[PDB]
């Protein structure tokens, strides 16, 4: 299967 | 690879699924199952309802494969916003062909997320399709030569 984009993750709570 | 994908109760994105590790709740109609992640581990697993919120692997869209996207249709988008990028249901409201370039296609999709309702025009690098749109690549043949 093809690669999916990296996911980037954040907290919130700006 | 990776089969199936699913939904997280965290935060409504869909993520590669490693492994079915259980299931419940057959009897209801309405089963559930025990996932654990790609990328993730034991922490991160999550019971998740079968019916609805896992699913065939999105496909990655590259080239003339931008033919099987269509006003209308569920894809699965990667959504970049200012600190998190992550990949989500949306809709595609509106597909513009373009030239296609030695780099592939240029095609731009006018897509609203479901969860948000948000708009964003994206490249076919952030589309993902359903395997259920992949009869299109034989009807629309002349349409992926043309590009
Ligand atoms: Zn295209």
């Amino acid at each position: 299967a093809r690669t999916k984009q990296t996911a980037r993750m954040s907290t919130g709570g700006k | 690879s990776v089969e199936f994908e699913a939904k997280s109760a965290r935060d409504g994105a869909w993520y590669d699924v490693a492994a079915f590790l259980s299931h419940r709740l057959f009897e209801s109609g309405d089963p559930e199952v025990r996932v654990r992640f790609s990328g993730f581990g034991a922490e991160e697993d999550e019971w998740i309802n079968v019916r609805k919120c896992v699913r065939q692997r999105s496909l990655p869209c590259e080239a003339t494969e931008c033919v099987a996207v269509l006003p209308g249709d569920l894809i699965l988008c990667f959504q970049e916003g200012k600190d998190q990028a992550l990949y989500y249901d949306a809709h595609v409201l509106d597909a513009q062909r373009r030239r296609h370039d030695v780099r592939g296609c240029r095609c731009r999709f006018l897509v609203r997320y479901d969860h948000d309702s948000s708009e964003e025009i994206v490249p076919l690098r952030k589309v993902c399709r359903r395997p259920e749109t992949d009869y299109r690549l034989q009807i629309l043949h002349a349409a992926r030569a043309a590009a």
